């Protein structure tokens, strides 16, 4: 079954390995250098899961615009960095973060389906074990479409598009009236 | 229509006022010494700079005329002007510092016998 | 030099398109869009119906 | 499995050998345009200069104590990998019917031409010099501001297409020679195309000795040939990309080859010839395009950053938003919309 | 007149992409056999061309030559 | 496999290859000798760059399926472009640098 | 150990060299072909240098395409006279320059001080500052002269014999 | 949905234990908005065509304006562009 | 004020030319008590302002003659 | 002292044409293309030489 091409899906280990870098960097901006590696690993995940379209969307608009803007800021007015995760700055870290990781693992367990027990907490962790989904064959799919249907829904739900027009309006008027400082 | 570090040229009359003015010049010229050691990356220490600045002003302790002390003040404040930023370079800057002995080898012990 | 001034509109559009014309000729396209999009309902004069389709499930 | 790796080696040696001799080509054509002669001495004829220059400037390799080597040893390799080469993953009309690309073409090229910009920005981030990184932020700012009006115009020309896979634009455009004959905003695409890959009449962050006797960083050595090759390869890629969509591939003599191949061959002798003339068509549509780059190198001088942002955010972009206030409008008016 | 030297680099920049196109055309007719190449007709050749692979190679016109319906394929994959 | 994955895998190794040629045989022997400022137009250009990107990301599915929304998707996107173009007519009025020092006032005497 | 075979050998002059003359001449030809400087360009002699960029005696018919950056450079044409004030800047430019480096002294003033040579503010030749490999004589030497010095420098490059000097000839 | 919850939780408690560098906190808060989409997209893939992925393109278009307002507000965490202060 | 002049009588003691630290009464003169030069007076003033990392104006350097004045200006931060 | 108001009648929408598309600038491109065809001036210096007057030094 091409042994590695079945565990090519489990790239989450690279995600957690990048995110453990993302909060303990040396420089303030080698972190946001690693953030685009996080986003391109997310794109690799989405291409692997069956939606390469949103992979290429993330490459176009996150590391194309917003990560570029993080790098754009972090050149000028660079903030005073504490150096790294020193042991005196790793003080009171483990004493709450261990319990918080456990509680949030129980939250991911609380995303499970319907069981009023701790059985659903173990059920989602064994979700891959008893199951491998079965695809089907083409019963009357006339025209080819992947993100065309997204625009069809953007026509049906047109009002949220005309309102996020207003949120992009705010995204341009705000930075005018907060930084230009008219005379 | 500009300056660089506010070089002014106006010589006063009274020798007391020139005394005070050279004194404040000495303070700025002494205060800029860690800025000098930062700027030029010398080998020696900041107290070497300070004792040589003191040496340079003790070179002209006993100069009589205020109308010589004027242009000595101008030379001092003007070389402060050309030292407070990076006009002078370190090759230009080491012309004040006879630092090392080992460049010379054995040399004149200031005896007549060893002129020969 | 003179900018545009509103109060004479036939004059304004002249001394807009002649001193700062580069937004005029943009907005001429911006008015050629929808106004001409409203002068079509006689101009097609019932030209054509596209007639496309997904699967036609019929009736009894 | 063996056929596709020798395919990919042929295509890589084509693009690499291509961009190698392109610099000699542009220097020759500047020289005749500057009423002199270009590299006329190197070895065997005078076609060889860059192919010796590459071996020359490997063997230098300095590093700088003002900067981590770990970023500048990789950031010109970044734009060499992504901006130069894997833009050709889309196989920007690998000039036959076939490609080395599956589908979903144009926005992949968009994504990678977008991906090059912080390859420029992190390059200029280096050395911590207070006069350098502001010039970097200048370069990257004008770079993204003309990325935007590459983007917002080649998404509106595909409004005559609506299909996002690579070929369908090209089979759509053979009826009209759709590319420029229905719309001349090619020229503003062309004047956008000199900016988003700056080999320009702008030269803007190449203030070569206006700064402290260095422009970008002066990362000379293998990063220099990386930056050099990737800039020229971005040029021929975006020039192909112009010749991809808004200039046309598949010249009309292949449409007339119905009146030629039916008078030449009997029945499908290994498809021996048509891919070659199709490649000939796309190549002569591509090099004739970049000949105008080599014009505009030596015709009009540098372009004055404040006026450059004036040229982006004040003039071209509102004309643009007018122009796709009408190209949705006019086809809706005249007859109708395109299918996919 | 024309620059005999200056169009020689344009001649080889022409010829390299020319041979590069011809080689793609040759390697795809040798990949597919003596036919042209299909574009992405998404969701549809994976009905159609996959069905051709379930029956034959290339193409064929007959009634049916299946056996156990020519071994009906069923795709399966891991949960995400 | 086998189609372009070879290209995006071969190319990083070619980049490391032409890098790692001259890391060894170039002579190094490195001898010796080897806050800030601002403007509004150096920052607000890239800030306002981003919304005009992702409205093109908004526009991109509409231009993908321009068909299947006939006579009506045109209307909605015309309203969208109206709501965006008024933001453009806001920002045309202000964004430019200003030369600080150029004075001209008439001179008077007593 | 403790014994020695090594006899009286030739000067660096040979012809029996398998493959090392060929490889060394390829690398040397690559270095000899492109050959770009950085302008330092101080006076009248820089006007003749930019006359070598003029179309009559073109640089680019040889390959000389100079960048304005001391790291991307190979040889450093000192042209014009050289002040006392300049010389530390010149040596600092010289040090930030990669190891296969040469210096052309273009102009009489640049070597042995030239026509001033008796100023308080002039450096009596750049031999007091940077090591030089090819001199170029005379106030302003001809564009002919600068190219002749360039070809003589490339003729020196054709005897660099660096690979067979790794072989210790 | 391990793949999105884990990146969300690590961005979240990175935003908690962030006693250095305000912008790393700011980008951890950014990466929350792509830790959530890996949940949303795979739930939509496990279900259907465009029901939740419409909300996905919404949250992408809006996360842009998030980072835009966050930068253009972080510029004013001080005086403006630059003056004397302390 | 308290033990600021401890630091000052540490710096001036670390400064040379004052062979008797017992001659350094704290509240005492510079040039009368210890025979400090008028050049050396502002020399040790700049030494004092460099020790506390503080910067003084010109008239504040003008008025200093005894260290009680110096401590009284040290008190301004 | 020419007062030279020069308010109106430079052009009648031809001004917007010449400003709008780069006719004055396309002219310069046509000039350098016409210059491209003409003769070069290089002198192959090892093989050829510039003019040497008898009074040259
Ligand atoms: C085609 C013929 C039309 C005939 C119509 C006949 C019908 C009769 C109806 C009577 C009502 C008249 C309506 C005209 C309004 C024009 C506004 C105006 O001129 O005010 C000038 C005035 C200019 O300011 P000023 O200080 O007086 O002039 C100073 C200078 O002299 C400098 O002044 P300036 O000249 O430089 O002003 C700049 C101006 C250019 O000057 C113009 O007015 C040229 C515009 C010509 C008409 C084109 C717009 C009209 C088309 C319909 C509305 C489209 C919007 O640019 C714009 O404002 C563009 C407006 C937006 C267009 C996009 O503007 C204002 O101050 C604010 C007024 C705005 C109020 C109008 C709001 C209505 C907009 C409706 C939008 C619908 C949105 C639907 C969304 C649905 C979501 C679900
Ligand atoms: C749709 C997008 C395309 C263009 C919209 C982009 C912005 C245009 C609006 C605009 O620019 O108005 C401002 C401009 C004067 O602004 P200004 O004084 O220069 O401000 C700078 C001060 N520092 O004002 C201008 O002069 C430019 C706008 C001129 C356009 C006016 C309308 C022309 C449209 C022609 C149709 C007129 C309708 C009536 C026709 C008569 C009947 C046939
Ligand atoms: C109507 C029916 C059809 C409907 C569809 C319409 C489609 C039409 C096609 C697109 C329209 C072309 C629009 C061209 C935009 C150029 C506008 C422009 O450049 O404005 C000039 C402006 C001048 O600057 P500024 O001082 O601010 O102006 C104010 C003066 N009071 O800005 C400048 O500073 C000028 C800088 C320009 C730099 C250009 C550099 C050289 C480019 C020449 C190479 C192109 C030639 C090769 C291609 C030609 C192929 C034939
Ligand atoms: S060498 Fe001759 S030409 Fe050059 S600067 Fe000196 S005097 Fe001038």
């Amino acid at each position: 079954m091409y042994l590695t091409y079945y565990f090519i899906e489990i790239t989450i280990f690279l995600a957690i390995l990048c995110t453990i870098f993302i909060i303990s960097a040396k420089n303030p901006m080698v972190s946001i250098l690693y953030m685009i590696a996080l986003f391109v690993i997310a794109a690799m995940y989405l291409y692997l899961i069956g939606l390469g379209i949103f992979s290429l969307l993330y490459i176009m608009i996150y590391i194309g615009a917003i990560a570029v803007l993080f790098l754009f800021i972090i050149t000028l007015l660079d903030i005073n960095s504490t150096e790294l995760s020193v042991k005196s700055n790793i003080r009171d870290l483990p004493l709450v973060l261990i319990s918080l990781i456990v509680l949030t693992i129980s939250g991911l367990m609380i995303y499970s389906n319907d069981s009023i027990l701790i059985n659903k907490l173990l059920e989602a962790f064994g979700n891959d074990y008893n199951t491998i989904i079965t695809q089907d064959w083409f019963n009357i799919e006339n025209t080819t479409l992947l993100t065309t249907i997204g625009n069809v829904l953007l026509t049906n739900n047109a009002f949220i598009l005309l309102v996020l027009a207003i949120v992009l309006l705010l995204g341009i008027i705000g930075p005018i009236s907060i930084t230009m400082k008219h005379k | 229509i500009a300056t660089a570090f506010a070089e002014t040229v106006k010589f006063s009359g009274s020798k007391q006022e020139l005394q005070k003015r050279t004194l404040a010049l000495y303070r700025q010229f002494l205060r800029g010494a860690p800025t000098f050691a930062d700027l030029y990356e010398v080998q020696f220490s900041i107290p070497t700079i300070r004792t040589k600045i003191r040496q340079e002003f003790e070179r002209h302790r006993f100069v009589d005329d205020l109308s010589i002390q004027n242009v000595l003040y101008a030379k001092g404040h003007m070389e402060y002007q050309e030292c407070i930023n990076f006009w002078k370079q370190q090759a230009q800057f080491l012309k004040y510092f006879p630092e090392e002995d080992d460049i010379q080898g054995r040399h004149q012990p200031s005896n007549f016998v060893d002129k020969f | 030099a003179n900018p545009g001034f509103w109060n004479g509109p036939f004059r304004y559009l002249r001394w807009s398109a002649h001193n700062r014309p580069h937004l005029f000729f943009a907005f001429a396209i911006g008015i050629a869009g929808p106004v001409a999009a409203l002068t079509l309902t006689p101009l097609r004069r019932k030209y054509l119906y596209p007639d496309h389709s997904p699967l036609p499930q019929s009736y009894p | 499995m063996i056929i596709n790796i020798v395919e990919i080696l042929i295509f890589l040696v084509c693009v690499l050998f291509s961009v190698a001799y392109l610099t000699v080509a542009e220097r020759k054509t500047l020289a005749y345009m500057q009423r002199r002669l270009g590299p006329n001495f190197v070895g065997y004829y005078g076609l060889l200069q860059a192919f010796a220059d590459a071996v020359k400037l490997l063997l230098k390799e300095i590093v700088l104590p003002k900067e981590s080597n770990y970023i500048i040893l990789v950031i010109s390799p970044l734009i060499t990998l992504i901006t130069a080469l894997i833009g050709w993953v889309v196989i920007p009309l690998g000039p036959g019917i076939t490609l080395g690309e599956l589908n979903l073409g144009i926005l992949f090229s968009l994504a990678i031409g977008s991906l090059g910009v912080f390859g420029s920005l992190l390059s200029g981030w280096s050395s911590n010099s207070k006069y350098s990184l502001l010039g970097s932020i200048r370069s990257t700012a004008q770079l993204i501001s003309y990325e935007l009006i590459l983007t917002s115009i080649f998404i509106i020309i595909i409004m005559f297409v609506s299909s996002l896979n690579i070929t369908t634009i090209i089979e759509t455009q053979r009826v009209v020679w759709y590319c420029i004959p229905l719309l001349p905003l090619l020229l503003i695409f062309f004047i956008a195309s000199v900016a988003e890959t700056a080999r320009p009449p702008f030269d803007l962050t190449e203030s070569e000795s206006e700064l402290v006797a260095g422009y970008f960083t002066e990362y000379s050595g293998s990063p220099f040939v990386f930056f050099f090759l990737a800039e020229y390869s971005n040029i021929i890629l975006i020039s192909a990309f112009n010749g991809y969509l808004l200039l046309g591939g598949y010249l009309s003599f292949n449409y007339s080859y119905l009146f030629n191949i039916l008078f030449n061959d009997y029945s499908y002798v290994s498809f021996l010839f048509e891919g070659l003339i199709n490649s000939s068509a796309y190549a002569i549509k591509l090099v004739f395009l970049m000949f105008s780059f080599i014009w505009v190198r030596a015709a009009f001088p540098r372009f004055t950053y404040d006026n450059l942002i004036n040229f982006c955010w004040i003039i071209l972009l509102p004309l643009l938003f007018g122009i796709f206030l009408i190209i949705p409008s006019t086809l809706y008016i005249f007859d109708s919309f395109p299918t996919l | 007149a024309i620059p005999f030297e200056a169009l020689l680099p344009y001649g080889i920049i022409f010829g390299l992409l020319t041979a590069g196109g011809g080689a793609m055309q040759v390697l795809h007719v040798y990949r597919n056999g003596g036919v042209r190449d299909r574009f992405a007709i998404d969701q549809w050749d994976s009905q159609m061309m996959e069905r051709d692979l379930r029956l034959n190679g290339g193409q064929g016109r007959k009634q049916v030559d299946q056996a156990t319906a020519p071994e009906a394929f069923k795709h399966n994959h891991v949960w995400k | 496999m086998n189609t372009f994955i070879i290209f995006i895998i071969l190319i990083p190794i070619v980049g490391f290859a032409l890098l790692a040629v001259n890391i060894l045989l170039a002579v190094y022997k490195p001898y010796n000798e080897k806050r800030l400022a601002f403007n509004a137009a150096f920052i607000l250009v890239a800030i306002l760059f981003l919304p005009f990107d992702l409205e093109i990301s908004t526009l991109l599915p509409y231009v993908m399926s321009i068909y299947l929304v006939s006579n009506y998707g045109f209307t909605i996107v015309l309203l969208f472009l109206l709501i965006l173009i008024i933001g453009f007519v806001y920002e045309i009025n202000t964004n430019a640098l200003k030369i600080n020092k150029h004075n001209k006032p008439n001179t008077d005497s007593l | 150990p403790t014994d020695f075979p090594l006899p009286s050998q030739q000067k660096p002059n040979s012809a029996v060299d398998y493959t090392l003359t060929t490889l060394d001449a390829v690398a040397n030809w690559a270095r000899q072909g492109s050959f770009w400087p950085v302008t330092f360009g101080l006076a009248c002699c820089a006007v003749e240098m930019m006359h070598v960029s003029a179309p009559r005696y073109d640089q680019d018919r040889l390959g000389i395409i100079f960048r304005a950056s001391p790291r991307q450079s190979d040889i450093m044409i000192v042209a014009g006279t050289l002040t006392n004030k300049m010389a530390p800047v010149l040596r600092q430019v010289y040090d930030q320059m990669p190891e296969p480096r040469w210096v052309i002294s273009m102009g009489s003033c640049a070597n042995g001080g030239g026509y001033y040579h008796f100023s308080y503010s002039v450096v009596r030749g750049c031999d007091r500052i940077v090591p030089v490999d090819v001199y170029v004589p005379g106030c302003p030497p001809t564009s002919e002269a600068l190219m002749y010095g360039v070809f003589q420098l490339q003729r020196k490059m054709r005897n660099t014999k660096i690979t067979r000097m790794w072989y210790r000839k | 949905m391990f793949i999105g919850t884990i990146i969300l939780v690590l961005s979240f408690l990175g935003f908690v234990f962030n006693r250095r560098n305000i912008i790393l906190a700011f980008i951890c808060l950014e990466t929350m908005l792509l830790g959530i989409n890996l949940i949303l997209l795979r739930n939509s893939v496990l279900f259907d065509d465009i029901s939740g992925s419409l909300f996905a393109i919404v949250i992408i278009i809006l996360a842009g304006v998030e980072s835009a307002i966050g930068l253009s507000l972080l510029v004013s965490y001080y005086r403006l562009r630059g003056v004397i202060n302390s | 004020r308290p033990d600021a002049e401890k630091r000052i009588a540490a710096v001036l003691e670390s400064f040379d030319k004052i062979s008797n630290p017992a001659a350094i009464t704290p509240t005492a003169s510079f040039a009368k008590d210890l025979n400090l030069d008028s050049l050396d007076t502002v020399e040790v003033v700049v030494a004092i302002e460099e020790e506390f990392g503080i910067e003084i104006p010109d008239k504040e350097a003008d008025e200093i003659k005894s260290v009680n004045q110096a401590v009284e200006y040290i008190l301004a931060q | 002292r020419p007062a030279t108001w020069e308010e109106s009648e430079e052009g009648a929408l031809s001004k917007a044409t010449k400003y709008f598309l780069l006719a004055e600038m396309f002219r310069g491109l046509y000039v350098v293309l016409e210059q491209f065809f003409r003769a070069p001036y290089t002198i192959y210096y090892p093989f050829e030489k510039g003019p040497v007057s008898p009074r040259f030094r």
